[PDB]
RNA sequence: CCCUAUAACUUAAUCU
RNA sequence: AGAUUAAGUUAU
């Protein structure tokens, strides 16, 4: 107790020990750590320090800790000399430097600390696992941002079953905006002293305070270096999360004060954004280009798009879209988008303007129809309070209420099923998929899943490392510009969208256009954005849950120009066998087998794992989408220019990513996600995967303590992995090169769009190498606001399985002549709805489209393998039905099971 | 047993659609809620009391006529 | 043919472009454009300060009261008098019959048509 | 159309549950309802009557036999909207036609 | 009014 | 054997 009134000190603070007597505590924290031993930002445990907690007059316990380190000599006097040099700055903690007769030891007490430093913080929400997050609950009921009894509700964390856990985190972001004030006044502090050193998370309390000065080194005052790398881009998720900068959107920047009042003609705030970046970000060393149109590659844009995600949330609503002008056409006054702004990439200005044109051919009639501002300035005002969604036009004077019609049931095919036997009461084999109806405010409210899509800062030196790891993936690819000559387009009568389908299909405008108009039209999009409408529409179709589907179909201006960018590439992509996309691999002739035997392919102990995305379309961040696009687009590299590269990536931006979305003739903003129209979709998709499944391992091997692992190899990768992300700046591409075998190694993926099957070494993932379930749980809640249950998540021990699920089929091994193949089987609750319910009145006809049930009966063949005798009767019901049909309509072969016997085997 | 209160549930609410039940919205609205939850019933009970709901409708109006039928 | 449904379109896009300009009027437009700087100003604010018309589409009462309450509100710092309701029909329903009992009669949502004063 | 209603009451011959059976056999009879049959017993039922010996086929006393299920009266009206009362009614009193009853779920 | 994008497969009818 | 057209089916 005589230590306890030294460490009390001249402060008169009544001191409870959290330890027991002069023996030093033992707690288990998160550093971020870097030696020439260990590399990470894991947990490890601290045993270095006395903890005192601080009562109160009523002896309730305060936030209140003295912390007082025990260590060598030489750090006590360095440290000392260095606090006599920061003593004066106020976002140090305060310090008292003592000895004491433990035998004499010295001691350096820090006082009044949290009991938690921001790296608990930045741990516990980039490394959530609900059912073990006790230091959340803790910072929670600690900083008043819930009661103790908030978690009793179950799913609390769950960003969508829970949308009001926003506003909880969001309590945490007055404490977080302090800790960056207090960053950059350390960081003054230390360059006014002459003080290098790096500023670590788990060196600075929740309250912003610093201390833990051991590594800092002196230098001549005026010439100090704060290395301040790995704080921000760790702090980087939760500053989003947590939404930190909402004070910079008040008055004098005060909570208590009211909004500020911008200007409703304001659009640009090239200079906010820079005092933004001045403020809080100030020894950043990277330069920010507010504006991306002044980037100097695709990491550039990466980079500062990530800092103009934060700080557009802090501008209004309606400065960001199309930036429009008066133009005299015909001596005729005309309204034009002449830009963008964009929220992650700044204001961009179209080079091709004209401000007077005689007379309007038939490219610019297409650009100025696609354009939204004619048809938002010529509307009335709309304020729809069915969606929190940005309204901004009502196009007519009506609201259109389309519903969704049920299904048409075929009669004959289910009492021809119920003759065989099927649908008994206890019977395996039941009806679950139908033709769910919809009422007339269905279409909104699938227009309303997009308030899962929230704006997110990512990790930057993170992501810049995942990029190359993730762009290794598609090095065997050939893309680039084609002509408009060269294009492909396979459904021509398919719709045009809005406005371009009240006036034909696309046939109409791939024939109205010459191959010249068309290449003169792609010139234009490499120099000028055109923001377009991207129309949305209900789908009627079958299914197993009565949730409304929505389509977006994209304008032919837009998909007309994606085509020519992008089809290269794509048919590149689905033309490739043997590769992770596994788009445009057929699952017939032997194809399921080959595509199961390339995704086993030499992993040691495997097992295989599979995942799910909740709300991938709605819940996908606007940074991974541009992330994706310019994955795709780094194979323009010889013919396309880099600002013609820019142009290309804006016009995917303000056409697909954040474009004006009518739903009901009326015009929405649509605050990110993915057009389920666009030409690119199902390719972006698969980039995205591999992203989060790449950013996945990553985050799996650098949370491992590095003492731990046992293979030399491995524990140099994480020391290695460790300096590319944080400690080094240019790429490193033997590092990525060694990276990327590992996870060819260790970690196999079969990815086509949100869909994967992965192989993983076992005893990898077992010690925490290779990233499990647990590791994508936390990955989608950081960077896609998600929880991502496991219920929805399957692994497999036994590869003679094979995957559970992989494009709604599952897998049997079965006996093939005298091979032993791998077979694709369906549902059979699938394909008997497929035949009962049908969605056009013709389709019931039966001796009309024998076809239908040709196909069915070709997806419902390796039924015929199961165990289950009643899964294996919906083929054979089928072909008896085909039988039926095909004799009392009036080639033998659609009732001999031999037609279909020869689409799985290799023969092709 | 239940999978025919489920297809006479399909076939009931095409019939109330070509009727234009939904030329009127209040009334739409609760009939694709009765067929959505007659589709994902689990005991035959819960679906034959929402299919006597969902009867009524047609019932309730003058255009059908039980006689010839 | 490849030119006589060229020039059709070209006809249908042509008229639907000289058909909007005769919707807007540029009275307010032009005090708009040229209050800003270099003449640009964003989309999302000209139907804002522009529109003549107003339409709001309200799902359930309890939001009514709290926004369109009366035969004038204020949005978007204007004043609007209420013109017409019509319900989910599409027909004609009196601002009397929008009431606290009366609300499960009604047709919800309503869409409240208002003009700028 | 009329195939589609064809096919309708002929999987609903085939169903034979009671309480459909006795909806289907009422309309024929001029036993309708006005709205929605209700699942609970809070929504009030309205029911036309055509005639006395549908009336005590249909209900007897104060209770009412109804989709197979028990509804006690709460009101009746009569076509020229005068609120009848329940001993108001008999056969003497029938030609004194069609009249709704307004009950509750028992 | 209105029904997207990509990929695979089957059948039929044509030209080599 | 290849291509063109049309219908249909599955997957995402
Ligand atoms: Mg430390
Ligand atoms: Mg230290
Ligand atoms: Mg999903
Ligand atoms: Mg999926
Ligand atoms: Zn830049
Ligand atoms: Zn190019």
């Amino acid at each position: 107790q005589s230590f306890l009134n030294r460490v009390c000190g001249v402060s008169a603070a009544r001191l409870t020990p959290c330890g027991t007597g002069t023996s030093t505590d033992v707690v288990y924290r998160a550093f971020d750590i870097y030696n020439d031993k260990v590399a990470g930002f894991a947990k490890f445990l601290k045993t270095n320090c006395c903890r005192f907690q601080e009562k109160d007059e009523d002896d309730n316990l305060i936030d209140s800790y003295f912390v007082v380190k025990r260590h060598t000599f030489s750090n006590y006097q360095h440290e000392e000399t260095i606090y006599n040099l920061l003593k004066d700055c106020p976002a140090v903690a305060k310090h008292d430097f003592f000895k004491f007769r433990i035998d004499m030891v010295p001691h350096i007490s820090r006082q009044r600390l949290t009991k938690y430093t921001m790296a608990d913080l930045v741990y516990a929400l980039r490394h959530f696992d609900e059912g073990n997050c006790d230091t959340l609950k803790e910072i929670l009921v600690t900083y008043n941002c819930c009661d103790d009894d908030y978690f009793n509700k179950k799913d609390w964390y769950d960003f969508v079953e829970n949308p009001d856990i926003l506003r909880v985190y969001a309590n945490l972001g007055e404490r977080v905006r302090q800790a960056l004030l207090k960053t950059v006044q350390f960081c003054d502090a230390m360059r006014n002293a002459g003080i290098v050193g790096v500023l670590t998370l788990d060196n600075q309390d929740l309250n912003g305070n610093w201390y833990d000065f051991g590594d800092f080194i002196q230098t001549t005052p005026g010439s100090g270096v704060p290395v301040v790398d790995s704080y921000y881009s760790l702090l980087m998720p939760i500053l989003t999360l947590t939404r930190a900068l909402t004070a910079e959107s008040h008055v004098d920047t005060d909570l208590t004060k009211p909004y500020i009042k911008w200007d409703l003609l304001k659009y640009d705030f090239t200079e906010e954004r820079l005092k933004l970046f001045d403020r809080y970000f100030k020894y950043w060393d990277q330069t920010y280009h507010p504006n991306c149109v002044n980037c100097l590659d695709d990491r550039c844009i990466l980079h500062c798009a990530n800092f103009n995600v934060l700080f557009s949330t802090v501008f209004p609503p309606t400065s960001f879209g199309p930036l429009v002008r008066k133009i005299f056409v015909d001596g005729v006054p005309f309204v034009v988008s002449t830009g963008y702004h964009f929220r992650e990439l700044g204001v961009v200005h179209n080079q091709d303007v004209n401000l007077h044109s005689s007379r309007l051919s038939f490219k610019e009639l297409l650009v100025y129809a696609a354009d939204p501002a004619m048809h938002a300035a010529s509307g009335n005002l709309l304020l729809d309070k069915r969606t929190t969604c940005f309204s901004v036009a009502a196009l007519t004077n009506n609201v259109a209420f389309q519903t969704v019609k049920p299904g048409n049931f075929n009669k004959d095919f289910y009492d021809f099923a119920v003759s065989k036997g099927f649908f008994k009461e206890g019977s395996s084999v039941e009806l679950k998929h139908f033709f769910f109806a919809q009422d007339g405010n269905a279409a909104i409210s699938d227009y309303d899943y997009y308030r899962y899509n929230l704006p997110t800062m990512c990790d930057i030196r993170q992501l810049l490392f995942v990029v190359e790891v993730v762009d290794k993936y598609f090095d065997c690819y050939d893309g680039g510009c084609i002509n408009a000559n060269q294009v492909i387009v396979n459904n021509l009568d398919k719709s045009a969208g809005f406005p371009f389908n009240k006036w034909g299909k696309a046939r109409l405008y791939y024939d109205s256009m010459s191959y010249e108009d068309q290449d003169a039209l792609f010139a234009y999009t490499k120099r000028n954005v055109i923001p377009t409408i991207t129309q949305m529409n209900l789908k009627y179709a079958i299914s197993a849950k009565n949730r409304a589907r929505t389509v977006a179909g994209v304008s032919i201006c837009s998909t007309m120009t994606n085509r020519q960018f992008h089809q290269k590439l794509l048919k590149s992509i689905a033309a490739t066998r043997g590769a992770t996309v596994v788009i445009g691999t057929s699952k017939f002739y032997g194809g399921w087998h080959n595509m199961l035997k390339t995704v086993y392919s030499d992993v040691e102990n495997p097992h295989l794992m599979g995942w799910d995305y909740p709300k991938c379309d709605r819940a996908m961040p606007n940074m991974l989408r541009i992330m994706a696009s310019l994955v795709l687009a780094r194979k323009h590299t010889t013919c396309c220019s880099l600002s013609h590269r820019f142009y290309r990536l804006a016009n995917e931006c303000a056409q697909v990513l954040s474009e004006m979305v009518m739903c009901g003739g009326s015009l929405y903003v649509k605050p990110g996600g993915t057009s389920s129209g666009d030409a690119t979709t199902a390719y972006a998709n698969s980039v995205f995967n591999i992203c989060q499944a790449v950013t996945a391992n990553v985050n799996a091997l650098l949370s491992t303590d590095g003492n731990k692992i046992a293979d030399k190899y491995v524990r140099n990768l994480q020391h290695r992995l460790y300096e590319c992300l944080y400690r080094n700046r240019d790429v490193d591409t033997d590092f990525v090169n060694e990276f990327y075998a590992y996870l060819r190694k260790h970690f196999s993926m079969m990815i086509l769009s949100d869909d994967a099957v992965v192989c993983f070494n076992s005893t990898y993932a077992s010690q925490g190498l290779v990233a499990s379930i647990k590791n994508f749980k936390s990955v989608l809640y950081y960077q896609n606001n998600v929880f991502m249950s496991e219920a929805k998540c399957w692994t497999e021990t036994d590869l003679t399985k094979g995957p559970h699920e992989f494009c709604s089929q599952h897998t049997m091994l079965v006996k093939q002549g005298d091979d032993y193949v791998y077979l694709p089987y369906p549902d059979p609750s699938r394909i008997l709805g497929a035949g009962c319910f049908v969605d056009d009145i013709v389709k019931t006809d039966g001796t009309l489209m024998i076809e239908r049930f040709v196909s069915l009966a070709i997806d419902a063949y390796p039924l015929t393998k199961h165990p289950n005798q009643e899964y294996a009767d919906v083929f054979h019901l089928y072909l008896q039905y085909i039988r039926k049909l095909h004799d009392e309509l009036t080639t033998s072969r659609y009732w001999e099971p031999e037609f279909y016997e020869a689409m799985y085997t290799p023969h092709t | 047993k239940m999978s025919d209160v489920k297809c006479t549930s399909v076939v009931l609410l095409s019939v109330l659609q070509q009727l234009r039940v939904e030329s009127s919205s209040k009334l739409w609205a609760q009939c694709v809620q009765l067929h959505n939850d007659i589709l994902l019933a689990k005991d035959t009970t819960e679906a034959f009391e929402k299919m006597v709901s969902l009867l009524s409708v047609l019932l309730s109006m003058q255009g059908a006529v039980d006689i010839n039928k | 043919r490849s030119e006589d449904k060229r020039a059709k379109v070209t006809s249908a896009m042509q008229t639907m472009l000289f058909t909007m300009l005769r919707k807007l009027d540029n009275d307010a437009l032009n005090n708009i454009i040229n209050n800003a700087r270099d003449g640009c100003v964003p989309l999302n604010i000209i139907p804002l300060t522009t529109a003549a018309k107003l339409m709001v589409v309200i799902p359930d009462y309890n939001t009514y009261k709290n926004t369109c309450d009366g035969t004038t509100f204020t949005y978007a710092s204007a004043l609007w008098e209420i013109q017409q309701v019509v319900d989910a029909d599409s027909k004609i329903v009196q601002l009397s019959e929008i009431s606290m009992d009366n609300s499960p009669n009604l047709a919800w949502p309503l869409i409240v048509t208002a003009l700028r004063a």
